[PDB]
């Protein structure tokens, strides 16, 4: 003997006794029966579609998730506390859609594409479905184009290519958001449109991020989707998908895009809350059965499509090019526990990860990139020729320094060979430190790595390496500007460019000093 | 137009109304016979609403008539609530008489929108040497006071209130969410002694009341602080309010206790599904807006000294600074007892505090965390066999640890009523000199229990 | 000097054994904790 | 009538109500009228209600929608027309090359071969990698786990194994990707097409953006295709010998957990489904050698949290015969394939199975390698001269052995001009027996590098 | 010798019941004054099969999700 159904109500039963005609009142009208914790149960709505967009009397909007035998569960996109049982609900015969196009650049929008920055309406000429399917395996193409972040460690040792999905993972307050924002800022001249999706954060921090983006001119090609911590769980659950559609708009038309999901853990939490309030059976850590299918079907849309796909999608308008979309999700772990449920699921889906260590962050090493365990499966094919050539010295120096770091404390009976390795390793480690909002173009990284590889830093004291590097880069920017322009435009690495770089480095040391 | 109680289980009451007249969510119901007050949580159909009780659930029958108010719980606000003690519903409990005001606001409100966020991030300075240097606060931020055994954390709170008041005429609000009655009474008497009670409003859920109280005292205090902020006086500019929540950990467990009975499945460690939702709803109203600001100081309890469970983990996303008290630092004779190496802040950034401040803080942290590492070597070998370097580090670290000591004005006993409230510039100058070495010849006992460098110089010269 | 070398090698081996024991204990405790959490969640869900 | 209507949709779990006379069997496949969507029956709830799992996205489906039945499990196309194609779980072309040209279908749910059908011996599966053969030999009808991650050449090993099995035993192969990343699946497809291996493989891809239903049944689909390859016979009977690649069976286990969680069944010890062992047995026990032919599987394995005592790898290890573990440092030193010769084990390495001489040669090789590993730290700390002469010989011959475990692959022939070599048994054993007896102590190390049998070693030494 | 086979693909009920059938087959000799010897192989797998049977019946489990009466089994 089971409990009462939502359809078992004295008034409804009286109506049913009355007559059974009209086919449950025209099959497209409902009646609220229950209201609790942002969930509304409706009676009727025969023609409800799983995922349909339901509109209530007040002017709100819902979304039917549970289509049960006699009732229809539905989350509320706005705020409840205005919905009372007895009101009427209607179905729009439509799935959730957001506006897309090159009019959302510079704007801040909801999870539904509604402006919240107070600059007026958004004149968008197109709409697109929130839930889509990733392109088929036959339409893809290999990743061979580079995405610069501006970090000397990342661009040399964990490269990121157009179409890759690189994870940023670490504990709290380790610099994940700053790395993502620096990656967004460094796209001034790449000509790729960025999308920053914020989930479950203080609106104070979101406003600070927006202000800092507008200060550096990075808002001319960026769209921010903000589902704050006080917003309903449905909006935080739908924010990544609405951001991903906005990003995909550019991929399907031959251009390149980059999207950053902030705190995918909070989307998982919001979806767990939504599922639990709808009485679905939980698994480990009270997560529903399909958390993996919640994340993977989102991250698999970040891809690179072949020229045939874009030529077919646009009916022959953009024939020449090939599009892409790069994702940079962010996961936070408790006390560096990467064996939990959600981080394990997210690690298995992506093509790499960038670990940030709390211990390295406290010791002053910033960024705290853990080079030992960080990996990028795309590998060499996601780097320009010059950096691809020069990264080997950095990689082997970090390896050798990390192998015998224990000797750094004794420093007394170190033989000649290992002392040289320690001296080089500490200097390279000091080299990788960097400030915020100051990205390095590929030319700066090339100059720094070449100077470090060929022993031109072997005679400068460890404590002053940062000043040496900054002064060298400034000197090259001042004198040899044509060479810098050449390197930035092309990325070629010849004997001519190498000789010019060596001549510049030798001239710097002879002339004025750091 | 009125309903009957049909089910009582623990603290979860049910009321059945006529289907035409059913109260909205968060409405306030008043049982006719008694002084108990209910608030609606859900709607279950057939005109049945499920509520929780703000007070004694003992002595309640079934079929007991209940009338509605058609509005959320409204509490008194204004200037007439300064110096009083009030429960959740706004009834005075200090037996000083009825509260003489008519302005009331609902305790449930929407968070401020994105548009009206503060255009900048001002810096708030107190005068405590440790906090203003290593863990700077933010105007309208959020500060947690983690850890700490039985120590003067309450002493720290009243020092903070005295400092904010005597420096700025801004008001204050204290909302003890599940606080021990002994500590609350001690705090009230201390405020009464120092003549600061004219500028504080209090709300108390006293840890032995039904979870509705311990759940909504914080919202009542926050509503009072919001009204204080939003009042624009004589220019068109709001005030700057300070809000205390003496234990934010009790707020989560207060909803955890009622979560299961309300008909919700559990979560990771048994918490409610809406833990993050409740914390966000509470914590998103404490922000600096275009007109006025609310800054807050919230003591946080870490269960079993394990801060990876959801209860403090979900709080960490909102804090702008974490001041960590310690047992040992207080034992060694350092009264404020803030941990220098562990206590951190999001506000320590060269863009917001300038470059010299940040560099001085970094140098002090490096010196302290190298001296902490030299401990085992010093204990085993002694001070003689260390290098010539790392002896200066030991001496300067000991001097720095001593110089964080501070005399508390409100004490007035065993100290001498020594209100110091040193300007930040004085501390910056002093620590720059100490790190550089201009004061390396002074005995370490001089740096103990004084304010600026003028006082330590005078004390050293006197001896 | 030779004796100190030998003693340090022996200490390294003993630490390597301690690691292999503590790993087994940690794994056992991890599985037990996951089982307890799932049992409590299922019980609380079935009781509502 | 067979037709029924949908009465409930909850995510990916759809209920259907038939009239009480026409309730379909379990594991029947239902087709939704008006759309393209296949539902698999999971349990019968009585009163004509049936609870099903949808194979694909469920958005846009509404209640009261007519559903027709097929009265049979999911059927996939089999035959020689499936060679060189990519297929989803339902057996449809996703390589955009037209419909499958065959007509023969089979159900993917069928009983495992009975006791009476088992083979009368379990001998070996010779394949000239020269490391697999000696240390961790395979066996027809066996199941070989493959440890190690990306970056050490898993895909290259799969290429070489497919090429070798097609070349020597005239056998075909099937690749079944359980949770295959689309980028890496496309890369693998192009890599296997530019080399001419792809005319020998029938691929099945269940990508990880699909519902948990597909990722659980792609392995069964690939198994059905492999079984049909095995069963068919030319003249004189004697059906072929087939390989079946199943990558990261841990994803199969997880897909098993997820669909059980969706159906609402009480979890087992560490959260896995109560039917974990049965779900593994249903798959792993249809891979065996019968009278006609045999099926051999190379299955990648992922050990969660590096704990090989929790239910998933503890259950998988019950069925495995050999384990081939790849190592990062071996590949770092330019030795390919990067198979660890000291941690790779095989249950087939017994004197009763592989004979007497082979067992002793392998054990002596392992002993020498172990002793050399024990000697390298002494070399690092205490100088080379501290060792006795016996240890000098041990070090020299161990370095020669480590070199000799390298050989070129036929797939590398396109990248590198050196043709691949397939050195059989009775030729590696000769080389290692000669090397362990000091018979080749006068050859420098470099002559034992990237080369086949001992004769080419002698020749290359002559040219040095 | 007599061999009772309940393989890994057999239904969990058969694995649950196989040792009891073997014991009944072996007790024919014991009751009639003749010695016998029986070898149960991997009783742990019988316990796993019985756990699977009990969990599908929605019975609350004990330590390591084994049913309450795994000892009495
Ligand atoms: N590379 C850096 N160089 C200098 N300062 C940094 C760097 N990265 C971060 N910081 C500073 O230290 C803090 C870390 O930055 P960030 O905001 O990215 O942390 P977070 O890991 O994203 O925190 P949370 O996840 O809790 O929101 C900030 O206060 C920032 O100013
Ligand atoms: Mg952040």
């Amino acid at each position: 003997m089971q409990q009462l159904n939502p359809s078992e109500i004295s008034a409804l039963i009286k109506q049913r006794i009355g007559d059974l005609d009209t086919s449950a009142t025209a099959k497209n009208e409902g009646t609220i029966v229950m209201v609790s914790d942002g969930i509304v149960r409706i009676h009727g709505l025969a023609d409800a579609m799983y995922g349909e967009m339901i509109e209530f009397d007040g002017g709100l909007f819902g979304m039917a998730l549970n289509l049960e035998q006699d009732s229809v569960g539905a989350v509320v996109l706005g705020n409840y506390l205005s919905l009372q049982e007895g009101q009427k609900a209607r179905c729009t015969g439509r799935v959730l859609e957001v506006p897309v196009g090159p009019e959302l650049l510079g704007r801040v929008v909801d999870a539904l594409g509604n402006p919240i920055d107070g600059k007026g309406p958004i004149d968008a000429k197109l709409t697109d479905a929130v839930e889509k399917v990733a392109p088929g395996v036959i339409w893809r193409q290999s990743v061979d184009q580079p995405v610069q972040t501006g970090y000397k460690s990342v661009d040399t040792m964990i490269p990121v290519g157009r179409g890759q999905r690189e994870l940023i993972i670490g504990d709290r307050q380790t610099g994940k958001t700053a790395m993502a924002i620096d990656a967004i800022i460094a796209q001034k001249n790449s000509g790729i449109k960025c999308v920053y999706v914020a989930i479950g954060q203080k609106q104070s921090t979101i406003a600070n991020v927006v202000r800092k983006l507008e200060e550096t001119g990075a808002m001319a090609y960026t769209t921010v989707v903000a589902a704050a911590a006080a917003d309903p769980a449905a909006m935080q659950y739908l924010a990544p998908y609405s951001g991903c559609t906005m990003g995909e708009y550019f991929r399907d038309r031959g251009e390149d895009a980059l999207i950053i999901y902030d705190d995918l853990s909070k989307q998982a939490v919001a979806y767990r809350q939504i599922s639990l309030l709808l009485r679905r059976p939980p698994g480990r850590e009270a997560y529903p059965g399909d958390v993996f299918y919640l994340h993977s079907r989102l991250l698999e849309r970040a891809s690179r499509v072949s020229a045939e796909y874009v030529e077919k999608f646009t009916n022959g308008a953009v024939t020449g090019k090939t599009g892409s979309l790069t994702a940079l999700p962010i996961i936070e772990t408790q006390a560096g526990d990467v064996s939990a449920f959600v981080p394990t699921n997210v690690i298995s889906i992506t093509d790499g990860q960038i670990f940030l260590e709390t211990s390295l962050f406290n010791a002053g090493i910033r960024p705290a990139v853990n080079a030992g365990i960080s990996v990028s499966r795309v590998g060499g094919s996601a780097q320009t020729k010059i950096i691809k050539k020069l990264s080997g010295g950095i990689r082997t120096a970090l390896a050798q320094y990390r192998e015998l770091a224990a000797f750094a404390q004794f420093a007394s009976d170190l033989d000649e060979a290992t002392r040289k390795q320690l001296e080089h390793g500490q200097r390279v480690t000091e080299l990788m430190k960097q400030k915020q909002y100051a990205p390095y173009s590929i030319a700066d990284q090339a100059v720094s790595v070449y100077a470090s590889n060929e022993g031109y830093m072997a005679d400068v004291e460890v404590k002053k390496i940062v000043d040496f590097d900054a002064a060298l880069i400034a000197y090259f920017r001042s004198e040899y500007a044509p060479l810098m322009k050449q390197i930035d435009e092309t990325g070629d690495y010849n004997k001519d460019i190498e000789a010019a770089i060596k001549a510049g480095i030798e001239s710097f040391k002879a002339t004025q000093t750091y | 137009s009125s309903g009957r109680i049909i089910q009582i289980i623990g603290a979860v009451i049910d009321v059945e109304f006529e289907r035409t007249s059913v109260p909205k969510i968060y409405d306030a119901l008043q049982v006719d016979g008694t002084e108990t007050t209910l608030e609606v949580q859900q709607q279950l159909g057939d005109g049945v609403v499920r509520t929780i009780a703000m007070g004694s659930t003992e002595g309640l029958k079934r079929g007991l008539t209940v009338t509605s108010t058609n509005a959320p719980i409204s509490v008194p606000v204004g200037t007439a609530t300064l110096g009083r003690i009030m429960d959740v519903l706004g009834r005075p409990i200090d037996e000083a008489g009825p509260v003489a005001t008519e302005e009331r606001l609902p305790i449930h409100r929407q968070a401020p929108s994105y548009a009206e966020q503060a255009a900048s991030t001002d810096l708030l300075e107190t005068g405590i040497k440790v906090i203003d240097l290593l863990c700077p606060f933010a105007k309208g931020g959020k500060v947690g006071l983690f850890g700490g055994a039985g120590v003067g954390k309450t002493v720290n709170m009243m020092e903070l209130i005295n400092n904010i008041a005597k420096a700025h005429s801004g008001l204050s609000v204290f909302a003890g969410v599940g606080e021990r009655t002994r500590e609350g009474n001690d705090f009230y008497h201390e405020m009464k002694d120092s003549n600061v009670l004219d500028k504080v409003a209090m709300v108390y859920g006293q840890m032995n009341e039904p979870p509705g109280n311990r759940l909504r005292v914080a919202l009542t205090g926050l509503t009072m602080a919001e009204y204080f902020r939003d009042e624009k006086d004589e220019n068109g500019k709001g005030r700057d309010v300070l809000l205390f929540v003496d234990n934010i950990y009790r707020y989560t467990l207060a909803g955890t206790e009622v979560s299961a009975l309300l008909g919700r499945m559990p979560s990771a460690v048994g918490y409610q599904p809406t833990l993050a939702e409740e914390m966000g709803v509470l914590q998103e109203r404490i922000t600096s807006t275009k007109s006025g600001s609310i800054t807050s100081i919230q003591a946080v309890y870490v269960p079993a000294d394990d801060l990876t469970d959801p209860s403090p983990a979900t709080t960490f996303a909102h804090l702008d600074a974490t001041v960590v008290l310690s047992r040992d630092i207080a034992s060694s004779g350092i009264y404020p007892a803030i941990d220098p190496l562990d206590s951190t802040s999001r506000q320590l950034d060269p863009l917001v505090v300038g470059q010299e401040h940040y560099e001085i803080a970094r140098a002090v942290q490096n010196v302290l965390q190298r001296y902490k590492e030299l401990k085992d070597i010093i204990a085993i070998l002694g001070m003689d066999e260390l290098a010539e370097e790392d002896k200066l580090v030991v001496y300067r670290a000991r001097k720095i640890q001593r110089f964080f000591s501070q005399p508390f004005h409100v004490a007035e006993v065993f100290t001498g009523a020594p209100g110091k409230l040193v300007p930040l510039k004085e501390t910056i100058r002093g620590f720059k000199g100490l790190l550089a070495g201009e004061y390396d010849h002074i005995p370490e006992q001089a740096f103990y229990m004084v304010g600026g460098i003028d006082e330590v110089i005078a004390k050293a010269e006197k001896l | 000097q030779s004796a100190r070398m030998v003693a340090m090698k022996a200490a390294t081996d003993n630490a390597g054994q301690l690691i292999k024991d503590l790993q087994l204990i940690y794994n056992k405790l991890r599985q037990a904790a996951i089982t307890q959490e799932i049992s409590e969640i299922v019980g609380g869900a079935a009781a509502v």
